[PDB]
């Protein structure tokens, strides 16, 4: 039952419902966390 | 299709087999004077073979010796033509000849480089184990003696409950003719102990070194095998004493064909024989041990055994 | 049927009749339901506009033909020979010819294996000796074509001119090929035929372009199709390097034809030219179009 | 059928006959509908072009064979023994042979367990003692193989030369392996056979590459296969550093062969050269082609 | 059947016989079609290569077992008790044992609830008192296992040595555990068994590693499996901190066995050693492998 | 057969199985290739 | 240890308290010189299983 349907689509990963804008915003947030404290205040 | 053509078929060729086309599958109405020829050709148009079939009133028969069809390869084109009297030849069948035979990819399967092999045995378990195959006396003719009254390692010997002389063969075979057998043995009684080299799978013919330890024997012999439990001596013999825990190295050398025995660390052969008439080579690389005691008690028996391929 | 014949000439030169008169004589017939075989696949382009979308042009796509053949014989050994020969008749690197013959003539398509063939049934094929091979072939050049029409004009004069009758009777524009001898300066026609692709449809009605002055022994081939470089010398000289960015821009549009002029000057020996007009079609058979 | 025999030689040396004469003697038979078994999977590359897309080459893909076997026996205990033996015949790390024997000879494929087998029905297997195992095996090397041909040339001379007869009867190019003794300077053929993948198909028709001078004990394996390093010294010395950028570039193209020349010079004790030529095919069986 | 017996021992110690002799005596039987139950799931890895893809390795995956049980009783109240007991037998945080007993012995798999069970039919379950529960359990450790082989060697000598016979009869490598008393310096074997994972197959054939000198009361457990830290002392001292980057690297490969040597030095009292060899299998039942 | 199934899904392009992580990593790798040599060593 | 081709051991010892068997089958060489100059050195070395 699970093997061969949505339960294996989940194993496939982001083939069905998965959004681009949220992923891009998350990557931007991670980069901002990485780089914000080292940017100058000027 | 205004003009009829031939029929695509196949012809089977086999090495060492007569090439024959039976007449019952080439049936027809052939008047006297009708001929038939079969042409085998390669991919370039060159004739690899040409044969004439026996045309009778109702069939055409082909029959060729294997030497004629040896040189036609697998996949060569063939055409079969029938020429009626005063008429042009016509092709009945055409196609490719296949070779239906065992195919040998290796040009020469040389003897594989079976590397040197080594084995050892110490006899610490309860029973002998499957690595020793009993000979002559049959299954259940071997056993382990503890020798706890002398504080020595356990040894292999015939089970003296129902046997007095018995032989065992190593389960595996050596890969080369030259071998080395190192045995650590004890002399706790009176008897004869044979180290068997270059034996057959039944231990029928072999070289061997015999240690006789007794009140008067105290001798070492070179022996030739006739049966697992019977042997014949070669040459003279050397007097030898066997103490407990005595190590003897029996080396058989194929080149410079010889058998020799060394005691302990000395490289001088205590006994040596050369030119013994025993078959060698493949199938005669088995090693073994044998015991023969007049009484029903252990005599001279090994506590440790070791075999190495090559000298 | 006798109205249509389909043949395959393999990369090895083998000849097979899949359908039509004499089909199956070599052991292979053509199963039904063959796709992307008739019309050349074309996709059209659209830009956003006030009333929805506006036409932007078309592009012709490569043919992805999927078809099944059936290889048959009475005995399994001969069937195996037939199957092996059929497999040998195909390749990936080089293309085999697929000819269609009707009352409109014979048109051929060059096809190669797009992927591995799918042979046989579920069980082993020696049981049946009659097995299907599904084949996914591809046509990089998607148009069906006939043998091109060739004309030759030779001269001995130092300066001369000639007229070549040209006419596209097919469905699609064709690109002309020229073979010009050396030495000599040629002027070749590049008529627009009213084609407005560069917004010069009637400005280039009588366009003629001068090839660079060919030196002795530098016979050139001038192929106007975009697949290949335009100017190529047979002695290896870099002819197009001397051409200042000039080129042939226009194909022979369908339904168009005229007496195109060829001019030769400064030819002390007096040279020759050959015009090759391809006959490309988008369909295996079609009535001629005026 | 007697025209086709399929065997498996397991990683533990077990011999199974899945189809053909003697099938099922070991308890396991082969079920129909086995995929990616006959033709080597080849993908073709296409790149945009003027008339759609243009052919850009081919890449062969690893084989993924999904096939079912049936393990059967009269009693559940011995059936369980058979099923356990069949499972023991396979592994993930090490490969086992799948051999196909027909009238064209015997050709094998090295296959390994791609994933875990899917055994039995939905109920208890001991109920029926006759159960199917679904195997998803993979062939990293996708070509069916025959036993490679080995040729030996031993010479006692300081300088000598020999002609190795070589011929590719398969449908795919093969890569030769050399085993050269040391000391001595070897010259080995790197003939292009007309292969033009380095733009030197005619320039390298009779190309020979001189291996670096070998000191005593530096026996070398010189394998043209891209999967392995060309020069490998048996004692571990870096021998490719004395090779100045030269390499063996060309495989043995299909349908090509000759007496390739091998030269030995400066050999104080002679030398031995072994040539191994693989015999690769894309099908379990096929008639010879030329 | 009587050739196979399946039991569940819940988190609370309850015992259920789902299949085999005496199945359903506790009210719960096993429905057909249980999946990912026999073979341990493994995914193989492949890198791009010249001939397609090259084998890169294998990884064993966790078991995701979906199976149905059927809880039944004559009266709905007793059915409710049975269903509640079955629910109490399972948990998410702690694992329950699933034992398979055949002629090859009894092997157990530790499984936990992967998600909420799906009970009952479309109507209320008291109508029938015979309802199915669909269970999606998971095995984080995917190998079926038996009780490990344990050996003990105690001594009174300050310096001594011993040999432990060891042999992997399963189809998967197992990781050894040691229990070593203190004080004393131990030399423990880490034989490669010819395994080539570190490219030191026969280089590490007789590898032995020296544990740090244990002070009084610092009895240590040395577990080679990667799930757990190697050195753990019973008194909480950081023994591994004094073990300067050393580790046990090799598992006991299948089909391999020997008399592995253990050495004890600098032990005034004379210590004791215990060796635990797990019996891991990838299948609920299998004949012993040699 | 091919027209109207997975073989036309391939023509559709990255509608079914396709992840964002390696696409973002590849874009970052291309930008890093473009900009890394011209970034100062300071 | 036998010197040259002599069949009598140049030196011999027995019963030394060293562990034997599997895991103790490695071999090697060692050198120690008071001065920074070569002393006794092996031109050629050979090892063989068994006696």
């Amino acid at each position: 039952s699970s093997g061969g349907g949505p339960a294996v689509v989940n194993n496939y990963g982001d083939i069905h419902t998965a959004n681009y804008d949220e992923f891009y915003k998350g990557q931007q947030r991670r980069e901002a966390q990485q780089q914000a404290p080292i940017l100058p205040v000027r | 299709m205004l003009s009829t053509g031939p029929i695509m078929e196949t012809l089977t060729l086999t090495v060492g087999s007569a090439f024959e086309i039976p007449g019952w599958k080439l049936r027809g109405e052939y008047p006297a004077g009708t001929t038939s020829h079969l042409v085998f050709t390669d991919a370039a148009g060159g004739t690899l073979g040409e044969f004439e079939g026996t045309v009778s009133a109702k069939e055409i028969h082909y029959l060729q010796a294997p030497d004629d069809v040896k040189n036609i390869p697998h996949g060569a084109n063939f055409q079969l033509f029938v020429t009626y009297p005063s008429m042009q030849p016509q092709c009945l069948y055409f196609g490719t000849a296949i070779r239906k035979e065992p195919r040998y990819p290796l040009s020469t399967v040389v003897s594989p480089e079976d590397s040197a092999v080594q084995y050892k045995a110490n006899f610490v378990g309860q029973y002998i184990g499957p690595m020793w195959k009993p000979m002559g006396n049959g299954w259940g003719s071997l056993g382990i003696h503890t020798h706890a009254l002398i504080s020595e390692a356990p040894s292999m010997g015939p089970n003296y409950s129902l046997f007095s002389s018995a032989a065992a063969r190593w389960l595996w075979s050596m890969n080369m003719d030259s071998v080395t057998i190192v045995v650590r043995v004890l002399n706790v009684g009176a008897g004869k102990f044979n180290v068997i080299v270059c034996a057959d799978y039944q231990m029928q013919t072999y070289l061997g070194i015999q240690f006789e330890t007794g009140i008067s024997n105290n001798k070492v012999h070179v022996i030739t095998g006739d049966g697992p439990l019977n042997w014949g001596y070669q040459g003279d013999a050397v007097n030898n004493t066997t103490a407990n825990g005595d190590v003897y190295t029996i080396k058989y050398n194929d080149l410079l064909d010889t058998i020799s025995c060394y005691k302990g660390t000395s490289l001088t052969p205590l006994i040596e024989a050369s030119g013994l008439d025993v078959p060698h080579g493949e199938g005669f690389r088995y090693t073994g041990l044998a015991w023969n005691t007049a009484l029903l008690s252990p005599g001279v028996e090994p506590t440790a055994w070791e075999a190495k391929d090559g000298v | 049927t006798d109205f249509l014949k389909i043949e395959l000439i393999g990369r090895d030169g083998s000849h097979w009749v899949l359908s039509g008169p004499g089909m199956g004589q070599q052991g292979v017939t053509l199963n039904p339901n063959l796709q992307q075989f008739y019309d050349a696949p074309v996709k059209t382009l659209y830009v956003p506009g006030p009333f929805g979308e506006e036409y932007a042009g078309k592009r012709v796509q490569r043919r992805e033909i999927v078809f099944s053949v059936q290889a048959y014989d009475e005995d399994p050994d001969t069937w195996s020979t037939v199957d092996s020969l059929w497999r040998w008749a195909w390749d990936y690197d080089e293309e085999s010819e697929l000819r269609v013959s009707t009352s409109d003539g014979t048109r051929f398509l060059k096809v190669r294996l797009m992927e591995e063939p799918k042979p046989y049934y579920e069980k082993d094929p020696h049981i049946t000796a009659d097995n299907p091979i599904v084949m996914t072939v591809t046509a990089t050049f998607p148009y069906w074509q006939d043998e091109p029409e060739e004309l030759i004009w030779t001269t001995l004069s130092t300066e001369d001119m000639t007229r070549f009758p040209v006419r596209n009777d097919g469905d699609v524009p064709v690109w002309l090929k020229w073979t010009l001898t050396a030495p000599g300066l040629w002027i070749l026609p590049d008529f627009s035929w009213g084609n407005d692709m560069y917004s010069r449809g009637r400005e280039d009605l009588g366009r003629t372009v001068a090839m660079p002055e060919l030196v002795a022994g530098e016979h050139v081939s001038v192929d106007s199709d975009p697949r290949v470089q335009t100017l190529i010398a047979v002695n290896g000289m870099p002819t197009q390097n001397r051409w200042k960015g000039n080129d042939l821009l226009y194909p022979l549009m369908p339904g168009k034809g005229a007496e195109i002029p060829v001019q030769l000057k400064n030819a002390p020996e007096g040279g020759a030219c050959k015009l090759t007009r391809p006959r490309w079609y988008s369909r295996p058979w079609s009535r001629p179009g005026v």
